RNA sequence: UAGCUAGUAGGUGGGGUAACGGCUCACCUAGGCGACGAUCCCUAGCUGGUCUGAGAGGAUGACCAGCCACACUGGAACUGA
RNA sequence: CCCGCAGAAGAAGCACCGGCUAACUCCGUGCCAGCAGCCGCGGUAAUACGGAGGGUGCAAGCGUUAAUCGGAAUUACUGGGCGUAAAGCGCACGCAGGCGGUUUGUUAAGUCAGAUGUGAAAUCCCCGGGCUCAACCUGGGAACUGCAUCUGAUACUGGCAA
């Protein structure tokens, strides 16, 4: 399923800022991030080991979009897979489809990408995809519809995109609306606010 | 009674590395006396030498590097109330390759770093590290 | 009669034949001797659908393996290569 | 070169045959350790060529009766 | 530099002419990320001093012990009066696979991948400290090798 | 501990025994009610527990604690008891499913609503 | 559950089965199994496998496959490779 | 399976919130009604009963119950104990059995190495491939720790002789 609940509850809850916006506007903005969600609020809350650990991993959960008994399988797939168990997780996270075009910059937000995905708006090396978690390969090819390559959001993600950070290992052409996967990417390329030790530990115990 | 000369010599030496001291004597035998050329060989002890023709006794000079003892752990993997033979797919590794399986093949008394590379497993007889 | 015929095994709508000796007495899917090759008939470009054992079917039509329709057609496939 | 067993013999009252007390060296499943879980037969003696207490040898054969399936070939150490 | 963690923090009951009287024991680790580790038991009539006296014994008393790159150097145990522990090295990437104050000490010495277990009490006082003796008792390849008078590549 | 003692008489596992017997490995258990009334729990807890007795189709004669504020049951009546003790409560040992063929749902209830069979209110 | 077995163990000679064989018969030996558990009681189809467990291990054998037994119950025989 | 129709329209619930275990306030009650897996709560300010608000965990599933394993190193071969928690027969002799000082020679059974046959297929795993991804299917390989035979090695145990 997805979760269609407030967004910003989920950042406040996780104390950090999850990129679930657009990003026209401030977190603080919009909402107060310091604050937790609720009358008890206010407070800083004061976590155990399990809790934090609980914290670290719906913080991806959420950000990615993924629900626990898919994300276990990403677990397990990334414990089976030889190497660090912890960076092969978020390789596989990374290799989705809408994580790849909100990367990208065809989709202004992860649910809106997961949107054209299931829309079918999207296809890969010219074949449609109607899976919002397909897996991509390296040296993959990801481009727009002709059908929806004149949507004002369309345009207004990768507008919103350029002024965000881009990815080093994918490319990008706004112009033919088209992007490549050129390979899988590493945990220097990605940000350093998440600790994955933290779900391991947690699924292992 | 005396059912495992080889625990017993195993057991002298263990002693005089706790008390400290520099000699140890015991009865001699061919298998001693092989288990005392690997022990040289590997450096856990100094040397080793063997008195006299009808009842031979041999002698062990301990090591103890800055005060303190070499040999911290001592074991009889295989006893006469239970035999141990692995073969060499199967071979420990005591201390992941910081000690030494005396292994007894069919070439003679080595360790499992000499045996596997001969490629023959055995009986291990003790575990030293 | 001991013959040669084709197993059926896979999902629902799609299914794969192995092409296997067994007497005529046992089922389709149960007991066999030997499987020799395979077949896909929904299989895509680039992607074998029979790799028979010219071989070692020739082994059990000399000792009196009778060869079905289905497996005379394959191999004249095959041959046809 | 053919499958043979050798053992201690029992018995010699039967007419025309013997048993053999065949033993091993079997190591325990669980435990690893060597054990002796013996084997009785009953052997064809044609001439009564034995003793109890003696050392045969064995051969699989055919059944000569409802107990019998092995046959001896010869007889060593014919300890009194 | 250092990262103090608390474990356990436990309430004591004296009885005198009056009734009882209530003290509060601390347990805490100290450590840097490197070899540097130690451990602490303080009392006190209040938390805060306590802790505080916890720290200040833990500061001192450190121990020293020696990793590969960040993980130990072979598998190793410990023993102390009531607690059992055993704890051997991994691959990077499985983590820290251990339960309570070992946890909690391990992660302040620094070993980010190893695979532990304790056998018999798990009281936190006793495991610290066998935690603490495991990791002393452990040997390097350079430490085996001088007291053998051979090589580290000869060790292997 | 010694190997040939091992080897002679082996090591055996302790036999575990079920709590729940009279349910012969069921989870529910339809049974015929008895005699419905209230009993009184062991120190501390001082109350008024209602406890049906009940006898299964298979001639276990047991005992029940009915859960819920309030309940309808009587004699002659059906149930379908599913397991689960009450500690304070020395001789019973199973409970009952609300919402069952003849037990009614509590009433007034809306939170754990499942566990007692009720409805869910209109919205 | 500490004693069981008299066609019972074996041998000789007939008979019998597609085939060896107390499979059966006539006679002669008093033997045979059993503490490494004979006999008796209760339960249970077996295996490849499945679940859990890091691992040795513990539980189990539904669906897929192989082997065995049965077709209301207790026995019987014919045709038939 | 693909292409047009119109319109967010026809589609979210369950459990829990004292600690174990992530998530708190208010109102009715008063050892009464009641919750419960353990510690336990309730005897007028109950974060533990019932309701409301809020929050947490899952999700077309969520909870409860029955069974197995794990944690249980709590049957411990790997992997435990018997002075005081439970555990040394009241003490001796001794059959079977278990183990056994030292040297040489030989046999080569256990053990050690290699080879052959087999250990069905299906299932686990690895590298890939195909159903729009996955589940699913499928190609090859590894594995099935075993067993039987042969060729040998002789350090240890055992068989024999001195
Ligand atoms: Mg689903
Ligand atoms: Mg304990
Ligand atoms: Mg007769
Ligand atoms: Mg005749
Ligand atoms: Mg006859
Ligand atoms: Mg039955
Ligand atoms: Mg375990
Ligand atoms: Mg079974
Ligand atoms: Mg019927
Ligand atoms: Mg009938
Ligand atoms: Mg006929
Ligand atoms: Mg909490
Ligand atoms: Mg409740
Ligand atoms: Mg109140
Ligand atoms: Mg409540
Ligand atoms: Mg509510
Ligand atoms: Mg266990
Ligand atoms: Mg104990
Ligand atoms: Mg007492
Ligand atoms: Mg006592
Ligand atoms: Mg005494
Ligand atoms: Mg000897
Ligand atoms: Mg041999
Ligand atoms: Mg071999
Ligand atoms: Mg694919
Ligand atoms: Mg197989
Ligand atoms: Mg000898
Ligand atoms: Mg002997």
């Amino acid at each position: 399923a997805r979760y269609l609940g407030p967004k910003l509850k989920l950042s406040r809850r996780e104390g950090t800022d999850l990129f679930l916006k657009s990003g026209v506007r401030a977190i603080d903005t919009k909402c107060k991030i310091e604050q937790a969600p609720g009358q008890h609020g206010a407070r800083k809350p004061r976590l155990s080991d399990y809790g934090v650990q609980l914290r670290e991993k719906q913080k991806v959960r959420r950000i990615y979009g993924v629900l626990e008994r898919q994300f276990r399988n990403y677990y397990k797939e990334a414990a089976r897979l030889k190497g660090n168990t912890g960076e092969n997780l978020l390789a596989l996270l990374e290799g989705r489809l809408d994580n790849v075009v909100y990367r990208m910059g065809f989709g202004a937000t992860r649910a809106e990408a997961r949107q054209l995905v299931s829309h079918k708006a999207i296809m890969v090396n010219g074949r449609v995809v109607n899976i919002a978690s397909y897996q991509v390969s390296p040296n993959d090819v990801v481009s727009i519809r002709e059908k929806a390559k004149k949507q004002s959001r369309v345009k207004a993600a990768l507008e919103l995109a350029e002024q965000r950070e881009k990815p080093t290992w994918l490319e990008v052409d706004a112009g033919k609306m088209e992007g490549t996967f050129k390979r899988k990417p590493e945990r220097s390329d990605l940000s350093a606010d998440i600790n994955e030790h933290l779900i391991v530990e947690l699924y292992s115990k | 009674s005396m059912q495992d000369p080889i625990a017993d010599m195993l057991t002298r030496i263990r002693n005089g590395q706790a008390a400290n001291k520099a000699a140890v004597t015991m009865p001699s035998s061919k298998l001693k006396v092989a288990i005392a050329n690997v022990l040289k060989e590997e450096g856990f002890i100094e040397d080793f030498k063997v008195e006299g023709d009808t009842k031979p006794e041999l002698e062990l000079t301990l090591k103890y590097f800055q005060g303190k003892a070499v040999v911290e752990s001592i074991q009889r993997v295989s006893r006469p109330g239970l035999r141990i033979y692995k073969r060499k797919d199967e071979l420990p590794k005591v201390m992941a390759g910081l000690g030494i399986a005396v292994v007894s093949t069919s070439k003679g008394v080595m360790t499992d770093r000499a045996a596997r590379q001969a490629g023959l497993g055995g009986e291990i007889i003790c575990y030293v590290a | 009669m001991v013959t040669i015929r084709l197993a059926r095994h896979g999902a629902k709508k799609r299914p794969f034949y192995q092409v296997v000796v067994a007497d005529s007495r046992n089922a389709r899917n149960g007991r066999f001797i030997e499987r020799v090759g395979f077949f896909n008939p929904i299989a895509s470009e680039k992607e074998e659908g029979t790799r028979l054992d010219l071989d070692r079917i020739a082994h059990w039509v000399g000792q009196g393996a009778t060869i079905s329709d289905r497996v005379a057609a394959l191999i004249k496939e095959v041959n046809k290569a | 070169k053919i499958r043979t067993l050798q053992g201690r013999v029992v018995s010699d009252k039967m007419e025309k045959s013997i048993v053999v007390a065949i033993e091993r060296f079997v190591k325990h499943p669980i435990y690893g350790k060597f054990i002796k879980r013996t084997t009785k037969l009953h052997v064809h003696d044609e001439n009564n060529e034995c003793g109890i207490g003696d050392v045969v040898e064995i051969r699989e054969c055919r059944p000569l009766s409802k107990t019998k399936s092995w046959t001896l070939v010869r007889v060593v150490e014919k300890a009194v | 530099e250092l990262q103090e963690k608390l474990i356990a923090v436990n309430r004591v009951s004296k009885t005198v002419k009056g009734g009882r009287i209530f003290s509060f024991t601390a347990l805490t680790v100290v450590g840097d990320g490197n070899g540097r580790v130690g451990f602490g038991y303080g009392k006190a009539r209040e938390v805060p001093a306590a802790i505080q006296k916890a720290m200040e014994k833990a500061r001192r008393n450190m121990i020293n012990v020696a990793l590969n790159n960040g993980t130990l150097q072979h598998p190793v145990k410990g023993v102390h009066t009531g607690s059992r522990v055993f704890m051997q090295p991994a691959s990077e990437g499985t983590g820290i696979i251990a339960g309570g104050a070992m946890r909690a000490v391990l992660e302040v010495a620094g070993v980010h991948n190893v695979l532990a277990k304790a056998y018999g009490s798990t009281n936190p006082i006793n495991v610290v400290r066998a935690t603490i003796d495991g990791l002393e008792n452990m040997n390097s390849p350079e430490m085996v090798a001088a007291k053998r008078g051979k090589s580290v590549e000869e060790i292997l | 501990a010694t190997v040939n003692q091992l080897v002679r008489k082996p090591r055996a596992r302790k036999v575990a025994k079920s709590n729940v017997p009279a349910l012969e490995a069921c989870p529910q258990k339809r049974g015929v009610c008895t005699r419905v009334y209230t009993t009184t729990p062991k120190k501390p807890n001082s109350a008024l527990r209602k406890v049906c007795r009940v006898r299964l189709t298979n001639g276990f004669e047991v005992t029940s604690y009915i859960g819920g504020e309030g309940h309808n049951l009587q004699e002659h009546s059906v149930i379908l008891i599913r397991g689960g003790r009450v500690k304070d409560l020395p001789g019973v040992r199973y409970h009952t499913v609300r919402g069952a063929l003849d037990c009614s749902g509590v009433k007034d209830r809306k939170q754990a609503r499942s566990k007692y069979g009720v409805k869910r209110p209109k919205a």
